[PDB]
């Protein structure tokens, strides 16, 4: 079926 | 986002030469992965074993990932607070061997490889990190 | 500016600077402090003991008195070394199978109260095995408090196959006492106590065939050696000699239910990988000083040769400098350049808390 959405990434730091 | 977008983030400071998001539930999959490397072809088996009930028998002669033969070092993949395997590749006639960590999140299994000589610690803390970032967002 | 290395056991301390080829302080893990209503540390400690309560803060490899282990440290970096910990990054020591906690509060101590600007906390087998040049083997580790065999490959321990043995030199001195007071001599006093560690360290051998070796100290008086105590008198020690580091191979001469060193080195192997058993039996390193005995290689070879399978390759290394290999291995680690990127900096202790151990350090 495939992948879920992604989350937003951490905090580019 | 999407999934790719965390290989690249995983990959970017150069340390690793292999990075996976593996989603470990009901039919396990690559979510994202380095093209042409090793991870991007791990089986549905190999994930059952790093996840599995039994965490003794991979001690007896290792496991793979993607093929690769690899020696556990520490388990901690089911423990609470460290949710983390750490391993070292086995390899024929003196070819390099490199750390990998395996966290586990809610719904994954992030994966990294080390270059050569990049040591297991800085593999472990890349992998966590990644790990802690993605159970705060409930994955 | 020069790392510092701090090797701590639970019978001496051993320190000194990265790059140096020893340890420029060597020192009793013992903290003293007035009998009755401040402290010392190491030799004045010992010296000053009439009017003390001595305490060993490290119990079989383990930190267990947090206050008088700070003072062990403060003493290292002050009094022994001379340095202020916070312009040295530093490379501390641990047991094998050291606690969680415990290496969480080594690092929060090291710096929240020593400041220090880096820091690392290697297993001490592992630093004998880069002291004798290897990445890959199992090391037999015996000072004072505690014994290990440790597997190690590509300088990572496997704690899963680590063995452990309560008991090492302290033990074996304290029995030593107990069979030289059946044979009728009186050994019962602290200082007697330093008497017979003297006696163990310069007259015992471990037996080739201990069974024979009681049938032929039975059998003739080529076995016996004299010693000279403080007092001046001169006594005699017989079969005493060998059924002391005898106890090494057999636990149950002070009542221990535990396999010897030679079983548990082999224990040990079976835990491991199949693909590194080989390598493991071609590079046995021997490390602490309870393994100083003479006879104690040869015994080692001979009883893993017979557990093995009969044609393994099996070589045992025993460095001459083996008191101090821990010490060593870390003063050559922390001189690589692979070492730099392995120290936990204080940035990254800020961001993670005393955790970031776990993550950096095994
Ligand atoms: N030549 C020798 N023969 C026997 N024992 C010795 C010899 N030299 C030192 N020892 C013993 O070695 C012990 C100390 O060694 P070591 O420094 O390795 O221990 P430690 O690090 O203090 O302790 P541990 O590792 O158990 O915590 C003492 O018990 C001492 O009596
Ligand atoms: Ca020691």
């Amino acid at each position: 079926g495939g992948p879920p959405p992604a989350p937003p990434l951490p905090a580019a730091q | 986002a999407g999934w790719n977008a965390y290989i690249d983030n995983l990959m970017a400071d150069g340390t690793c030469q292999d990075a996976a998001i593996v989603g470990y539930k009901d039919s396990p999959s690559v979510w994202a992965a380095v093209p042409g490397k090793t991870f991007v072809n791990i089986t549905p088996a190999e994930v059952g074993v790093l996840v599995g009930k039994d965490r003794s028998s991979f001690y007896v002669n290792g496991l793979t990932l993607g093929g690769q033969k690899c020696s556990v070092i520490r388990d901690s993949l089911l423990q609470d607070g460290e949710f983390s395997m750490d391993l070292r590749t086995k390899s024929t006639g003196g070819a390099p061997t490199f750390n990998v960590t395996v966290t586990k999140t809610d719904k994954t299994l992030v994966l990294l490889m080390g270059k050569e000589g990049v040591h297991g610690g800085l593999i472990n803390k890349k992998c966590y990190e990644m790990a802690s970032h993605l159970r705060r967002s409930q994955y | 500016t020069t790392a510092l290395v701090c090797d701590n056991g639970s019978g001496l301390v051993k320190a000194g600077f990265a790059g140096d080829d020893a340890p420029r302080a060597v020192f009793p893990s013992i903290v003293g402090r007035p009998r009755h209503q401040d402290s010392y540390v190491g030799d004045e400690a010992q010296s000053k003991r009439g009017i003390l309560t001595l305490k060993y803060p490290i119990e079989h490899g383990i930190i267990t008195n947090w206050d008088d282990m700070e003072k062990i440290w403060h003493h290292t970096f002050y009094n022994e070394l001379r340095v202020a910990p916070e312009e040295h990054p530093t490379l501390l020591t641990e047991a094998p199978l050291n606690p969680k906690a415990n290496r969480e509060k080594m690092t929060q101590i090291m710096f929240e109260t020593f400041n220090v600007p880096a820091m690392y906390v290697a297993i001490q087998a592992v630093l004998s095995l880069y002291a004798s040049g290897r990445t890959t083997g199992i090391v037999l580790d015996s000072g004072d408090g505690v014994t290990h065999n440790v597997p190690i490959y590509e300088g990572y321990a496997l704690p899963h196959a680590i063995m452990r043995l309560d008991l090492a030199g302290r033990d074996l001195t304290d029995y030593l006492m107990k069979i030289l007071t059946e044979r009728g001599y009186s050994f019962v006093t602290t200082a007697e106590r330093e008497i017979v560690r003297d006696i163990k360290e310069k007259l015992c051998y471990v037996a080739l065939d201990f069974e024979n070796e009681m049938a032929t100290a039975a059998s003739s008086s080529s076995l016996e050696k004299s010693y000279e105590l403080p007092d001046g008198q001169v006594i005699t020690i017989g079969n005493e000699r060998f059924r002391c580091p005898e106890t090494l191979f057999q636990p149950s001469f002070i009542g221990m239910e535990s396999a010897g060193i030679h079983e548990t080195t082999y224990n040990s192997i079976m835990k491991c990988d199949i693909d590194i058993r080989k390598d493991l039996y071609a590079n046995n390193v021997m490390s602490g000083g309870t393994t100083m005995y003479p006879g104690i290689a040869d015994r080692m070879q001979k009883e893993i040769t017979a557990l093995a399978p009969s044609t393994m390759k099996i070589k045992i290394i025993a460095p001459p400098e083996r008191k101090y290999s821990v010490w060593i291995g870390g003063s050559i680690l922390a001189s690589l350049s692979t070492f730099q990127q392995m120290w936990i900096t204080k940035q990254e202790y800020d961001e993670a808390g005393p955790s970031i151990v776990h993550r950096k350090c095994f």
